[PDB]
């Protein structure tokens, strides 16, 4: 854990299915969801590396 | 897939004592759900993440359980607290656990009903076996035509226990064709019951 | 209060397809999921869907795929946000899809899940019979001639349902039993209706057995004495 | 790594869509002034069994009286833009959903998702939290204030 006194700069972009211009992760892909055995919970994944459009 | 079990299928329990009911999930989670139904009137929830109540719900139903196995328990039972409940998680759903109303034992007042010629006179008639005011509900009520065994021609229907006496009856069919009923005589039912000590039949024979 | 008014009780023929609605009110209807189940008469509950209001996003089971459709109709009214209307339909019926359709709601929460069904509305039967419409005929029931006596009726081959069945119209209603509907010989009903007198009256009075099948305007009358 | 989650054995599917308004249907923009609606049938479609320059084209739409957040009786507009455009993005992420009935196969099927807004952040302020600084403390000692 480490303070921080203001975080990085999200640049606001308003998608729906895919997220564009987001920030990557480290390693490898992270998926993550809440109840993930619960159907009406989406699942959110985030890349390692940009597929480009 | 979870699978859901339960047990007992029936409880017979008297007024005024503790009904413990029994939910077993298949996989290691974390809660469950119960909902009440009262014989038909638009099922109503009970307890809620294993252990809170909802909304309108008395304090007599107390939550509990962790791990596989999950419970429900009523501390005072009262007449109003019998129906019938369910267990849910997620999608997946349980098969029932009804409550019913505890009696000693009785015997049924056996019948025979013969086959009319009202009937026959359509082509199908109808060899009525017909039992009245006894408890448990459940009896092996055979029968016999010209003293042989038949099936497959036969639906047979239970009741539900009263309000007053807390009893039950019992009217199976045989439906056969015209040229079926004419060509024997000999027509019984056969009663067997738990709370009787000897197997009962009455008769009639047609023509006679 | 939260409300949920689905409609409505519908008879349709195998191949068919009907559409059920659900009008809720009482709350922000562009806020929370709206479930579908299924209760079928000998197997319990059975998860249909699942829609969300605002956008009208759905998911279904995959046992129903390529079968049900669910929408929603949301109100336009900036001085009545609080009322909404939804639909479902539940096209390629046969008779095994025969139950009783709910349409139901969650409640207010802070630390639970979606699943948990507070608000239920009250249900709808779909019927799926290849039977049409027929009257009842009626049939009587007595032995030939101190201890008490089975008197009754038999309601047979009759469609569709319920027969509400009085005696002497109608004030003899002690030691009166009546059956669940006995199931389908070749798509027909019958009910058994029996009466318990002691054998003294059989040869005293004349019983009458009161059929009134409603959805047919079908009314006889039998009388019931030892023959 | 979905596999880690339901099973190694398991075969997995992706299907597209199952209803909605163009708004959860399909992939919403907002690129260079203007607000794009695109058919995206032809990506989210293949099985997964466990064992150069071709690129895939998705057809577009174009509206420009929308509604965001669906307000009763409220809608914008988006004047035309003079001359054609062009926009070049990265696609970081995926919002699937699962479906999930009660059969026993083995067969998971995984759609994209859409219309609700708080996917989208809770996404990137994850790693966070906000605490509050207490500065008093006690604590026993020999000190004796000095009479
Ligand atoms: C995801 O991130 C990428 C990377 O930044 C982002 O691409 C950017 O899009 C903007 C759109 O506004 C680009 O900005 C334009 O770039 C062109 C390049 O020639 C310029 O001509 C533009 O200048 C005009 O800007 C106004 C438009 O009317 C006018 O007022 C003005 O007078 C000029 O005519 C403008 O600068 C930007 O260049 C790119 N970035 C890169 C690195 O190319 C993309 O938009 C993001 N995705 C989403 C969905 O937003
Ligand atoms: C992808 O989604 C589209 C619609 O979003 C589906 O298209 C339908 O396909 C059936 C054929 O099975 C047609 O009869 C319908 O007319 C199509 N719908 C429309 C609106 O045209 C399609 O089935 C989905 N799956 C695939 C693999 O394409
Ligand atoms: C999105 O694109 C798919 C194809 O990429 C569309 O599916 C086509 O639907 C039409 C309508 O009948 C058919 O004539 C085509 O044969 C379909 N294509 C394929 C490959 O099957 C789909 O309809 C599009 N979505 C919408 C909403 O129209
Ligand atoms: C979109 O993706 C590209 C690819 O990562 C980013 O462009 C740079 O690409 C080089 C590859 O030679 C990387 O080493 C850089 O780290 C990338 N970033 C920068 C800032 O140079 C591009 O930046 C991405 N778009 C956004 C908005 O971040
Ligand atoms: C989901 O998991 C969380 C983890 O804390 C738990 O509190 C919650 O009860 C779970 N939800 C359901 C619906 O089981
Ligand atoms: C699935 O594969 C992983 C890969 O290392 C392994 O650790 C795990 O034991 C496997 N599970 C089963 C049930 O085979
Ligand atoms: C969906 O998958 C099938 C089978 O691979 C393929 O033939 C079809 O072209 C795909 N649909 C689209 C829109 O590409």
């Amino acid at each position: 854990v480490s303070t921080v006194q203001c975080t990085h700069g999200i640049k606001p972009v308003l998608s729906t299915q895919l997220l564009l211009n987001g920030s990557l992760a480290e390693e490898e892909v992270m998926i993550r969801s809440e109840n993930i055995t619960n159907n009406a919970k989406n699942i959110l994944v985030q890349f390692n590396t940009p597929v480009q459009i | 897939e979870i699978v859901l079990t339960q047990s007992p299928g029936i409880l017979s329990l008297s007024p005024g004592e503790t009904a413990t009911l029994f939910c077993k999930a298949s996989q290691g989670g974390n809660a469950m759900t119960w909902y009440q139904k009262r014989r038909g009137q638009v099922p109503r929830l009970l307890i809620y993440d294993t252990s809170r109540r909802a909304s309108g719900v008395p304090d007599r139903f107390v939550g509990s359980g962790s791990g596989t196995d999950f419970f429900l328990t009523i501390n005072k039972l009262d007449r109003e607290d019998f129906a019938v409940y369910y267990c849910q998680q997620f999608e997946f759903f349980g098969l029932g656990s009804e409550l019913e109303v505890h009696r000693t034992v009785a015997a049924p007042s056996v019948f025979i009903f013969p086959p009319s010629d009202e009937q026959l006179k359509s082509g199908t008639a109808s060899v009525v076996c017909l039992l009245n005011n006894f408890y448990p509900r459940e009896a092996k009520v055979q029968w016999k035509v010209d003293n042989a065994l038949q099936s497959g021609n036969s639906q047979e229907s239970v009741t539900e226990q009263d309000s007053k006496d807390s009893t039950y009856s019992l009217s199976s069919t045989l439906t056969l064709s015209k040229a079926d009923y004419e060509k024997h005589k000999v027509y019984a039912c056969e009663v067997t019951h738990q709370g009787l000590s000897s197997p009962v039949t009455k008769s009639f024979n047609r023509g006679e | 209060q939260v409300q949920l008014v689905q409609s409505g009780a519908v008879i349709k023929t195998p191949g068919s397809s009907v559409k059920i609605s659900c009008r809720a009110s009482g709350y922000n209807f562009r806020d929370y999921s709206i479930h579908w189940v299924r209760l079928i008469p000998d197997k319990g509950f059975e998860w249909i869907g699942w829609i969300k209001p605002l956008w009208g996003a759905v998911s279904y089971a995959r046992q129903l795929q390529g079968r049900v459709s669910m929408t929603r109709q949301l109100s336009q009214d900036p001085d009545d946000p609080d009322w909404g209307v939804a639909y479902m339909e539940f096209s390629g019926l046969t008779p095994a899809d025969t139950a009783e359709y709910f349409c139901v709601r969650r409640g207010s929460c802070d630390y639970c899940g979606d699943f948990p069904w507070q608000y239920w509305c009250q249900g709808t039967v779909v019927v799926v019979s290849s039977a049409s419409t027929k009257g009842p005929s009626v049939f009587p029931l007595a032995p030939s001639s101190g201890g008490t006596a089975a008197l009754g009726c038999l309601v047979k081959d009759y469609f569709p349902e319920p027969v509400t069945v009085s005696w002497n119209s109608g004030a003899l209603t002690s030691g009166v039993h009546t059956f669940p509907a006995v199931l389908q010989s070749s798509g027909l009903y019958s009910l058994s209706s029996v009466v318990t007198v002691p054998s003294s009256s059989l040869g005293t009075q004349t019983y009458i057995c009161n059929v009134n099948h409603k959805p047919s305007n079908t009314k006889v009358d039998k009388k019931v004495e030892p023959k | 790594q979905l596999r880690k989650h339901f099973g190694n054995n398991t075969i997995i599917r992706f299907a597209n869509s199952s209803g909605g308004d163009l708004e959860v249907t399909t992939h919403s923009f907002n690129c260079g002034g203007e607000f794009f609606y695109c058919n995206t049938s032809g990506l989210f479609n293949s099985t997964w069994i466990s064992n150069s320059n071709d690129s895939i084209t998705l057809p577009c739409r174009i509206k420009m009286i929308i509604n965001m957040w669906q307000r009763i009786g409220q809608a914008m507009y988006a004047p035309p833009i003079q001359g054609v455009i062009r926009c070049v993005s990265n696609i970081t992420g995926l919002i699937l959903t699962r479906d999930g009935g009660s059969t026993n196969s083995t067969t998971e099927t995984f759609r994209p998702g859409g219309g609700d807004m708080r996917d989208n952040w809770r996404s990137e302020l994850y790693k966070y939290k906000v605490v509050k600084i207490e500065p008093l403390g006690v604590a026993p000692t020999r000190c004796k204030r000095r009479v």
